[PDB]
């Protein structure tokens, strides 16, 4: 079947403040991976922006952006998109969008088991109360 | 008289600690000939556009005329075989680098 | 490293290290260090 | 101080003590919890209903 | 070394005996100081029996 | 309504042994925020 390499990836000339987003895009990564831990974190260590190995900047943006969990439909329609930028900014929205959900079941979970030790703790207190009302307030034995 | 060093895309602003870990292994070369020396040091350039490794060792103009000597603090090579660290502390315009 | 704490006192190593948190490409910087008054330079940091 | 220090160290030994009555209930109950799972290992034992 | 460690001997034993002095309080108040923490701590209302 | 400030100080000149009680003032009121800790104990340092 046929095929060609029309892989276009225009950017532009000066490249020193271009990489901020990507910049953005790694931060981005670093929270979603620090507060929803998938894969470990060691292989960001690996492939850092600060190194300057990184020869295909549209391999490490499509590297980056897997990391998210949006539906494939999503990732087609982020090679649909022809500009650099617009691509940038679908891979953030992919990972703010996970990361709304995440930040919410991070937080249900930690609000619902502080309601059971709220629960069990108030719980603590009533035994306590009990014990030493069934002791303290006697005066020589209950039976 | 010593050949530039590759930076590497590796902005060094002056007053800011920096670190170079160029993938070429010639200019360890230069970092074990300046060993015996009494005073450990090295010197600071940056690269123009259009980077190019053949350009660093072929001329001398597309370096800028502004450079940066400091002290050398001490080697690590962790991972690479050249990890050198690097400070922008006396910056200097040199009347002719070549 | 405060500026109420008074122990700056070489402010051209400060203000160099104020002027990298700034995103412009480096050959502005030798632009900036082209500049040999310190009015010249403080104004085109601020302008950058 | 001293008047309300009394009472304070008193709430203090007085929280432990509630707390370390909770571990003798559970550490125990660890214990048994194992002596039973080893008398349930024995084939078929203990008399069932 | 002798004068200075007197100094804290004497004061240190006419603390211990202002401190029993204070002990001396008896200890109906102790519980009745457990009894405030206990009409403090949760609704007051039994309303059982 | 007249007022003065008549806030009584008395103190005896030699003041040798008398800060002796602050030590254990001091050592009372670490056991009061250690044993019992009510605020923090970043203020005591300052």
């Amino acid at each position: 079947m046929v095929e060609v390499e029309n892989v276009v990836h225009e950017d532009f000339q000066v490249t020193e403040e271009v990489k901020a987003l990507t910049a953005e895009i790694v931060k981005t990564i670093r929270d979603i991976i620090a507060l929803n831990p998938l894969y470990r974190e060691s292989v960001l260590q690996m492939m850092q922006a600060g190194q300057r190995v990184v020869d295909n900047p549209i391999y490490l943006s499509d590297m980056g952006a897997a990391l998210t969990g949006a539906e494939s439909h999503e990732l087609q329609d982020v090679l649909e998109e022809t500009n650099i930028p617009k691509r940038l900014y679908k891979a953030l929205s992919l990972l703010k969008k996970e990361f709304e959900l995440s930040k919410l079941q991070q937080r249900l979970g930690r609000e619902v088991e502080e309601k059971i030790k709220q629960t069990h703790r108030k719980y603590l207190l009533q035994e306590q109360l009990k014990i030493i009302k069934k002791e303290l307030g006697l005066e020589k034995d209950d039976k | 008289h010593l050949p530039l060093i590759a930076i590497t895309r590796n902005p060094v602003f002056p007053r800011f600690i920096k670190i170079i870990e160029v993938k070429n292994k010639k200019l360890v070369e230069l970092l074990r000939r300046k060993v015996r020396l009494a005073q450990p040091y090295v010197g600071v350039f940056l690269k123009r556009d259009d980077s190019n490794e053949s350009d660093v060792v072929e001329s001398l103009d597309e370096i800028y005329h502004t450079g940066t000597f400091a002290q050398i603090h001490e080697m690590q090579d962790l991972g690479d075989k050249l990890r050198m660290i690097v400070m922008g502390h006396r910056r200097v315009h040199i009347s002719r680098q070549l």
